[PDB]
């Protein structure tokens, strides 16, 4: 999907749905929010693999399966040398880096909630 | 009968000795969760939350081990072996740790 | 003193009453639920 333009302000129907997508620029943060929210939403395949050490290092397996550990986003966007929304698409990757901060804010995580003392993710965000 | 009951006493000290060595070596075993703890960090790794899962395993089978050990045997020996071997191996466990 | 279920526990409980040893019967029953809850605690502090 292409024509790297700004976000067309429809003024105003899905702007609240854009605000849920915000957790502008045309598509990348606009669709990829549904992609990753769909991903970690789909990655809640537990609530039946519980009463064991799944709460252990399988949590770290969920850590390695990041917002697919962001090189998957940060290869093709790293590869795409194109003047169309150059750094404006990446304004939704500085702003999807604010969604990387939303991902390390998507941090009421597991073990059911313990220890709530750190859940940071910013290696691939770095 | 003094050689006899003497020998039964020797089996008692051997057996309770073996139980105390079992719990203590379960602990010193369990401290090797730090070996490796996957590069206990340099100056920070912040964050830095929690909690070295092998140590939670140590707490777990320690807890159930004391549960069943309190189930079968009598109290005073359990308090003895568990008390001395647990606290001492905790301390020197931190020392070599 | 051995069954984690209900039906034998229910049954032989009221059979023990059917002998007419009800006080010992209840005390054993409460002991079974004591040991029951006791061992139910054996599945796991992780955080408080």
């Amino acid at each position: 999907d292409d024509d790297f333009m700004p976000l067309s302000i429809n003024d105003k129907t899905l702007y609240e749905k854009v605000l849920k997508i915000c957790w502008l620029y045309p598509m990348t943060c606009t669709l990829a929010k549904k992609t990753y929210s769909k991903i970690t939403a789909f990655l809640s395949i537990f609530y039946r693999h519980e009463l064991h050490t799944l709460n252990n290092i399988l949590v770290k397996t969920m850590d390695d399966i990041f917002n697919d550990i962001v090189n998957k986003k940060i290869r093709s966007k790293l590869e795409s040398t194109s003047r169309e929304e150059i750094a404006q698409i990446l304004v939704n990757l500085d702003y999807f880096i604010i969604a990387a901060k939303e991902f390390s804010n998507f941090m009421t995580r597991e073990n059911i909630l313990q220890n709530p003392d750190m859940e940071i993710r910013l290696s691939s965000i770095k | 009968k003094f050689d006899e009951t003497i020998d039964g006493f020797k089996t008692l000290k051997f057996k309770l000795i073996t139980i105390l060595r079992f719990n203590i070596r379960a602990l010193c075993i369990y401290d090797i969760g730090s070996f490796f703890q996957n590069t206990k960090i340099w100056n920070m790794d912040v964050g830095s939350i929690e909690l070295d899962q092998n140590i939670a395993s140590l707490i777990s089978e320690l807890r159930r081990t004391e549960s069943k050990l309190k189930q079968q045997l009598p109290e005073k020996e359990k308090n003895s072996i568990f008390i001395g071997l647990d606290i001492v191996n905790n301390y020197a466990l931190i020392k070599g740790a | 003193l051995s069954s984690n279920e209900i039906v034998h526990l229910k049954s032989g409980t009221e059979n023990m009453i059917k002998l007419g040893l009800p006080e010992q019967a209840l005390d054993l029953f409460l002991q079974n639920r004591s040991n029951f809850i006791q061992d139910l605690i054996l599945q796991i502090v992780d955080n408080p």
